């Protein structure tokens, strides 16, 4: 747990790889900064060749995150709108979100 | 004769507003979220008469790809995969196996062999209909 | 009509005090520790008289995910999966196979084809049951 | 009534010296070396009368693992895994199959389905018997 | 006779003005664009008579591969992939299933077993269809 | 009832000059080339009379795994594996179907389900030959 | 008894100018070109008569694997696999199944259960070819 | 076994990244420090997408362990107690518990 | 995303491993460099051997790309047209394409 | 096959890394060092989750072994009694026990 | 495409690795070096054990190739003749050819 | 092709990892040197948990060896008769034989 502090605004650095993004949801004031990673998803279909979807994700320190890591939350990257549809841990206490476009 | 039942299919199925590809191995796209494709698929076979015929046992598959409002359209709650896929299905349904003639005769039995809807997690979700048709069509 | 038959389904299934989410790929919660999800699934099919009817045979699948107290409501010993997930599946299975003729109706036969009772490894314990009931519906 | 035909079962096979666990995921003990577990499984059906009635067909599979002296109870060469698991499993086989008619009741048929002896390599020998037996319950 | 059948078969899919290899390993070319094979497969058997005969049931396999404007001989939209197999094949079923008595005599009957369309995905693209074709022959 | 049949099996396969050991996991020797297993399998089973009986289909396998010299007992080339296994084998068979009727009792039908030769690279050549022998006894 | 149906296989294929192998795991060779390899694989069986008898289903196969002139004897493309494989395999199906009594009495039915052509590529090509053949024998 | 005593000290090392634990079984006295790891698990439903649920173990040192290395013992880490369900040795005689949350 | 245009410069670097292509779709002037990778591709047939296809994309910097990164455009490689078939985001902001010939 | 006698002897040094043990059968009348090395063994059940059983296999140097490596001999290691349940080669004249607890 | 000829010419190095070749064909004149690697490639039988095959294959820098990368063509390699059966690109410009032997 | 003398003679180094063997055959006078290497093969059983067999091989330098590298040849290793059962290429010119004991 000695990273906590340091480990989180290390990463998060805005302008190196930390895309600053805004929870929409009130319960979080004062922007945070977190790891924005998309690329490209083939989802299959039985009979068909398939569909290239994409998924993108937040990577964020949780410890340093304050109010509620909570599913149906609401968030913002970049001014898109994204519902966090789940979220899991990797025990690092640094949690990855999966964030819903809508 | 594939062509022409596909043929009436393309007809019958180009109604919703979007396009149909079909057999199109390197597209895959999400551009097009509504999505339709119609596969003729496989004709088994047997004798008819004495003298000279043949029929086919044949399959007609329709799969359906969509997402957000094209469930929406008009009922709550579409976004649920049954009944958003139920909802595009049974009009679908329709269509296909729709009072006309032309579309009947050549299909002779329109039965629905079998029915599906599937899930893929795109940021939009993604859900698939299968709608399996089983016609049997004299082989010409 | 699957989305009648679901929304039948939807309304008796939707009574344990918990909510029932069909076909939702990208959500796999462990909050909502008891779980109900209702499928319609497939409907392969016959035709009926002469001059038109179509009839189908139908699967509807409804699965239980539970941990903990919702097992023990009353008798002892629900932690035990068999008579935990029995506990819920009987009652599930008269709430489906009630006797309200508008339910029984559409679904005309209302036979169990299957049941189960599966173990997946959680902190908090997780079990899965599967109540398959047979509907024979008429194509509309 | 999976739970009360699993009681009848926990009343009938907890009589071996040692506990019963059934679908426990997290355990998966060494120290429990005699050991037994029951499961009803799944129930097929089909419909009774005319104006109301339905029957399942049902299968119970019983597991049992054992190790050392457990087989040897009596007879010579019980190690030998098949002379072991026919040991073991005859007996259980009485027990379930019983005479007392509240066992056989709700059960009806109590056929064995099938039998098997199993062998996994631990320090101690490991080997795993199953004996189905059939149950048409009929659906309460 | 699987030789003078496929003989029968060589001087009838020959036609199309494009090369057919069958059963060649090494060989996988793109520079063959359009592409056929026939294989005369397996053959299961039963007695003839009293005193002896012997009759086989033997299935005949016809594949094509091909990309681009031998699609496109005639009719528009041949690039998809279900018009335009169905146009190079049911010519090919005419072909092998056509009235000429000797290609008919040592094949009795002639039904199509099945048909297929294939997507595979190269910068030309290349569809793949199946024409089984079920011929019972006596054996010699 | 297993064990006794097991052991009429016992007594009947011990008479080649080598050691069975049936069901040792860890055991899984070299030094005993010429090796012999026999295992009683499954019981599947149905209903004897009214007022009680049960009676079950059971498969009895017969394994047996060997190398050089064993084969070359008399003839010549018995190191063809077909030879060699066969030769081994239908002794086994007179053996377990032998005419003693204690033998033959429990096991009623003694027929041949199945038979086969297999073969497994070791310096020493071994090769494994299995006779499944379908006894059907009387569930005690 | 295989040995003897085997022996006379052994006897009946050796005929070709190319030594006959079966079963050698450790051999895989590639200097004798021509190829042939004749198994007697698997006895089902049923009884005969009231007082004794017992009689099997059985499946004889035979292998060929050939590259180059081998093909080449007579008429021209053999090298095409179908071609190749077949004028092997057909003198090869009525040596097997020959007049000769002997061969023709432990054998009873001889005939064709399958047949087949595979390739594998190798600088020279190899091709497979197999000819099961149906023999039922009584057992002695 | 050359390690004993100071693998076992070296690692546990508090606010390193050993958390204490104690074993609210009375077998216990006196706080033991070990390696507590929690990482998602996805756990499938045969029909369902599945469930994202979650599992937590201890990493101990055993030699160093006295008491009884048994499952069905009471174990509290921070606060929230937790039964052993079970135990594995990896042969280090440094063996990984899996502990039941309730 | 510092990299940017340093990142797409570099690479592109002509005569090193950029080969310059064109837009043909008047959307694009001036002469773009991208990565231009081919290599063999088999695909099978069910019942034959196979065939030896050939599939050749083009690696491009997406952000330093103007106009519009879309299907259905088209672009030549060396004097060849292509249809640009598929593009999918590698998440870098450095998307690969998929160039159908024809 | 040079290494030999100082291969043996190091690796068993005893206190470091090899375990004294005792062949229970008398044809070894000397203390011998080995290897010994046990860890959870997976074992399932068909309908089951399992059981987690223990295996302990020795590593000795079978070339250091004056006397006959073979199976059905008895051993024990640390005062429990091992028969010699298996013995495999390696191929460096380094063959690897297992040993049957009874 | 810097590597061109100087790529070409270090590989083929005679008597390094490359042993020189002649395409019997007349289209080249002039013996050309190029890698001959074969190997030990085991075919299976669907019944058989199966049979060890051998397959060789030359591994040549094409764009230093004059006349024409062609299937059907005729080559030779220490003086065995071998027809060109397949060739295909591994996208350098260093394609892999394979040659039947006959 | 470099490597030939020196590179046989340097592995075959006896007493190195070289074990001299001798082809009984005749036509082989002179001994050779030639790497031999066995471990244990596990075979299974369809029914049965397997058997534990043994497979020895030998890697030799098969340009550096005269006469005929041949199937059905007669070799001894250490006093042992082996029949070399298979001999395939690895395409270095070190082919690798399989022996069978016999």
């Amino acid at each position: 747990m000695i990273e906590s502090l340091a480990d989180w605004s290390i990463f998060t650095d805005p302008d190196v790889f930390g895309e600053p993004v805004t929870w929409t949801t009130p319960p979080l004031p004062d922007p945070v900064p977190a790891i924005f990673t998309d690329a490209s998803e083939d989802r299959p279909a039985t009979l068909g060749p398939g569909v290239l979807t994409i998924a993108p994700t937040l990577t964020l320190g949780a410890a340093q995150l304050p109010f509620s890591p909570a599913r149906n939350h609401r968030c913002t990257v970049r001014g898109i709108t994204y519902r966090v549809a789940e979220v899991q841990p990797d025990g690092s206490g640094g949690l990855r979100l999966l964030l819903e476009r809508v | 004769m594939s062509e022409a039942i596909i043929a009436a299919a393309r007809g019958r199925l180009i109604s919703p507003p979007f396009s149909d590809a079909t057999g199109d191995v390197y597209r895959t796209p999400e551009a097009a979220l509504p999505a339709i494709i119609v596969e003729l698929d496989y004709t088994d076979a047997e004798r008819i008469s004495m003298g000279g015929g043949f029929i086919a046992s044949a399959e007609l598959r329709v799969e359906i790809l969509a997402k957000r409002d094209d469930w929406s359209l008009l009922t709550p709650t579409p976004a649920n995969t049954a009944e958003g896929m139920a909802r595009l299905a049974a009009l679908v349904r329709t269509a296909i196996l729709a009072p006309p003639s032309d579309l009947s005769g050549l299909a002779w039995s329109i039965a629905p062999a079998g029915y599906e809807f599937e899930t893929e997690r795109g940021e939009t979700p993604l859900a698939r209909a299968t709608q399996s048709f089983a016609l049997q069509i004299l082989q010409p």
